[PDB]
RNA sequence: GCUUUACUGCAGGCUGUCGCUGAGGACUCUCACUCCGGGAGGAGGACACCGAUAGCCGGGCA
RNA sequence: ACUCGUACGGUCACUGAAUCCUGCCCAGUGCAGGUAUCUGAACACCUCGUACAAGAGGACGAAGGACCUGUCAACGGCGGG
RNA sequence: CGCACGGAGGCGAAGAACCACAGAUUUCCGAAUGAGAAUCUCUAACAAUUGCUUCGCGCAAUGAGGAACCCCGAGAACUGAAACAUCUCAGUAUCGGGAGGAACAGAAAACGCAACGUGAUGUCGUUAGUAACCGCGAGUGAACGCGAUACAGCCCAAAC
């Protein structure tokens, strides 16, 4: 909530995660804050994941603005626990990454064009 | 030397606190969701031990039964009425936008809601002054001039046993019975009667007050007696 | 590269400004009406709690503790005083807030053991610290590698005791050398000068 | 007054305790009841 | 033990200042905070309370 | 605590039923109110000083005091010539 | 067949007594824990607070004691100063909390015989009534080092 600025339509969360999925069965994902932030800032994420339920907020608070003095897109995902399967976990995940995409290349960047429009 | 009077008050023993577990009722304004609509009828008057006045107990058309404090006039088997839309008699509750100006009220509220505070006490009553869409004026028994939110709900007329202060106590015993019904400690011994370790006017070969009795408000407890931070005394000038 | 870690500590070096400042006037107003001691599912300060020997595992656990900001609530004397021990107002307690927090929190906990603790800043009438405690009787931390030792049973009380990382520091434990005298090994059995 | 159980089970047992040394223990000894209580001129506990 | 314009201090009261504490020399506001209200909601409001310090009074007490 | 209390209350004091009455004094002391001007601490601010600091001075000035007024059914006073 | 030498009687070569180790039994109150109570009572009990958790008291923890010693907190006054206020008595007496068989401390953001030097920590001897404090009064009072004792050095957080 105070990192997040824009609200993130239901349909187009789940054009994302879907696309998160194909991600880890054909390109690379990184799962978790820490190996997110190494990608934003290694140059290596394409589209980056951020959910919205994450108690305490210190720990994504940095994505939004590291992610944008990196050129790097991102997206916010209502429940941690969402994203974290979609990453193939059993557990939640504050935040993910897709380092290099597979069969998504299309659907990423209409995504992360989409997400430009809704400011 | 020891601690006076009025500072033993405070610690709330026994000797000086009110006999609460033979006190009636916390009379305070029944609650109303809105609307107004809400009687009742008054099915006994009673005697209140708290306040050496009546009190009338009321049972309402929801079934509540609660004792109210009783302006004068009010019998059996009247009807009593509490909301915005009210009718303007003496024992009926309405908030003072609702009370015309010029009618003498009764239990107003200091906080719509808080259930009555000004104008309990025997024969006295509050006069309704001016009306606004932001504030209330009425005068209170004292004489003073207290502007209130016009929400504040009050009771019509003057409260029941006016008069009571007219007859004299003329021995100890009467008083002893009505102090026995309240938080205070009573006979009274002047401080100038004890002993210097006692009380500040304390000591001396006959009984006067050491210094003079006007005392500053900054003093403090052990210290605060006599005539406190008085803006003048006696009757003349 | 950095670690996700070192930006929440970086957050936490101006409680005051950004996001953190947004976040904690909000957060206090909820921590308000809480308790006295309250448990706490993760940290608020997650570099923090890992940098003190925090793990996400079985048998570590964090709660957030309050305790009253000012000096000593003193009662003033009720016999002979020199005027050197006539004082009320300006005499305040030897051991601090955080340390103070840490017993608060052992004593809701009886059974664990009080590992570090850390602040969570402030308002006008209180502060806040979060106490990270370890279950000594879990086996999940009784085979941990690293805090087993906790599991010792020296180690019992280590709070009350001042064992603790807030205690040895206020205990004046920090220095190895000069200023030390008085309080190494021992404040007691330097004679309490310490 | 008004006994308990218990209170009655010790002052039971108090005058069991005022009994003498018996004669035999004189005998094997080759030669005293240093708690011996009297009702008014002692006072039991309680 | 007691007294006081004895000496020296310590509580306590009053008062300024800092923190809590925010938006647009006097003022508006609401979001912290306080109170009223079962509640919805109302009043108050960056004051008050509380924490800290400074000046004044201060046989109430040592 | 007072207080299931709200000035026809309750707190703090003095005097001590009734009856006839209760004069004069506000300079000192107390209390309270006001106050042009004077005095009045700390923070912040300005000058000097110190590559910083200690420190010196300045500007502003709260309650309080000066000053003014009210008050004796306040403490008390009611003489010499 | 206790202290304890009596009377009656009994036990022991089926090896008793007696001693060592191990085990059985082990009422009621008691931290006292189902609830209450001056050691009893009432109708299934980890009461209370916690951790884990099959979220069920299922598996666990805490409580109280102990001669002093130990560690963390609160903290006098008589007294001395030939009075007394800072100072002193003294961080003593006493109080709150807590561990162990010992505690605490401990592998340098050290020392500073200033060095081309020492090398975790306690403790003992010394340094020394020295430096330092103090109505610069009365009084108060270290350390580095040195000689010894015993010696021991490691693990995380993060980077990846
Ligand atoms: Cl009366
Ligand atoms: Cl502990
Ligand atoms: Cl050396
Ligand atoms: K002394
Ligand atoms: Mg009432
Ligand atoms: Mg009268
Ligand atoms: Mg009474
Ligand atoms: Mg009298
Ligand atoms: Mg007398
Ligand atoms: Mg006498
Ligand atoms: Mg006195
Ligand atoms: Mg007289
Ligand atoms: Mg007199
Ligand atoms: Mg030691
Ligand atoms: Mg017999
Ligand atoms: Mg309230
Ligand atoms: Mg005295
Ligand atoms: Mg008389
Ligand atoms: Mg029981
Ligand atoms: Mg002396
Ligand atoms: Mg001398
Ligand atoms: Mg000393
Ligand atoms: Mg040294
Ligand atoms: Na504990
Ligand atoms: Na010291
Ligand atoms: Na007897
Ligand atoms: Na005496
Ligand atoms: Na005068
Ligand atoms: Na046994
Ligand atoms: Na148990
Ligand atoms: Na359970
Ligand atoms: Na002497
Ligand atoms: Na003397
Ligand atoms: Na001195
Ligand atoms: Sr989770
Ligand atoms: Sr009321
Ligand atoms: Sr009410
Ligand atoms: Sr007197
Ligand atoms: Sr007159
Ligand atoms: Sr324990
Ligand atoms: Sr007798
Ligand atoms: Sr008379
Ligand atoms: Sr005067
Ligand atoms: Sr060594």
């Amino acid at each position: 909530p105070v990192y997040v600025d824009f609200d993130v339509p239901a349909d187009l969360e789940d054009d994302a995660l879907e696309a998160l999925e194909v991600a880890r069965d054909t390109g690379a994902v990184k799962k978790g804050t820490n190996e997110t932030t190494k990608s934003i800032e290694r140059g290596s994420a394409e589209l980056v994941f951020v959910a919205e339920d994450v108690q305490p907020e210190e720990i994504v608070m940095h994505i939004p603005e590291l992610a944008d003095e990196k050129g790097v897109p991102f997206i916010f995902v209502e429940q941690q626990d969402d994203l974290g399967h979609a990453a193939g976990l059993e557990v939640g995940s504050a935040a993910a990454a897709v380092t290099d995409a597979g069969e998504a290349d299309a659907d990423v960047e209409d995504i992360a064009d989409k997400v430009e429009e809704l400011r | 030397g020891r601690r006076i009077q009025g500072q033993r008050r405070g610690r709330g023993t026994s000797t000086f606190r009110a006999p609460s577990h033979r006190y009636k009722a916390d009379l305070e304004h029944r609650k109303v969701e809105d609307g107004d609509v809400i009687a009742g009828t008054v099915v006994d008057i009673e005697h209140d031990p708290a306040r050496s006045a009546p009190v009338a107990a009321v049972e309402f058309e929801d079934g509540d039964r609660r004792l109210i404090l009783a302006p004068e006039g009010v019998g059996v088997g009247d009807e009593l009425q509490v909301g915005v839309s009210a009718e303007i008699a003496p024992g009926n509750t309405l908030p003072l936008a609702e009370i015309p100006e010029g009618v003498p009220v009764c239990n107003v509220e200091s906080s719509p809601g808080d259930g009555g505070k000004f104008a309990r006490a025997s024969g006295v009553n509050a006069q309704l002054l001016t009306h606004d869409r932001n504030v209330a004026v009425v005068k209170l028994p004292s004489g003073e001039m207290k502007r209130l939110d016009p929400q504040c709900r009050a009771t019509i007329g003057v409260v029941a046993g006016g008069g009571r202060t007219d007859k004299p106590f003329v021995k100890a015993g009467n008083k002893h019975h009505k102090m026995k019904a309240r938080g205070t400690k009573w006979p009274n011994v002047r401080g100038v009667a004890m002993n210097a370790v006692d009380h500040p006017f304390g000591g001396g070969g006959r009984q006067h007050p050491g210094k003079p009795k006007s005392i500053s408000r900054n003093a403090p407890p052990g210290r605060k007696v006599g005539d406190i931070a008085s803006k003048r005394t006696g009757r003349g000038g | 590269a950095r670690s996700a870690y070192s930006y929440i500590r970086d957050a936490w070096k101006n409680p005051g400004d950004g996001q953190l400042a947004e976040l904690q006037w909000q957060r206090q107003q909820e921590w308000r009406n809480e308790g006295a001691v309250e448990r706490i599912e993760r940290p608020t300060r997650l570099d923090k709690a890992r940098s003190q020997g925090y793990k996400a595992k079985q048998g570590v656990i964090v709660a957030r503790v309050s305790v009253r900001k000012g000096s000593a609530r003193k009662r003033r004397h009720k016999a002979g005083r020199r005027s050197k021990r006539q004082g009320v107002t300006r005499i305040t307690r030897r051991k601090d807030i955080q340390r103070v927090a840490e017993e608060r929190a052992s004593r809701t906990f009886p059974n664990l053991r009080v590992l570090n603790s850390y602040s969570v800043g402030q308002d006008g009438r209180q502060k806040w610290h979060e106490v990270i405690l370890i279950d000594p009787n879990h086996p999940a931390i009784q085979n941990d590698d690293d805090l087993s030792w906790i599991c010792a049973d020296d180690q019992a009380d280590r709070v009350f005791r001042g064992l603790t990382g807030a205690g040895r520091r206020n205990r004046g434990l920090s220095g190895k050398g000069k200023g030390s005298e008085k309080t190494r090994p021992s404040l007691r059995s330097n004679g309490g000068k310490g | 007054g008004k006994k308990s159980k218990a209170t009655k089970k010790r002052l039971a047992k108090l005058d069991n305790q005022n009994s003498r040394v018996p004669a035999w223990v004189m005998l094997k000894t080759d030669r005293r009841n240093h708690k011996r209580r009297h009702w008014r001129r002692n006072d039991t506990d309680e």
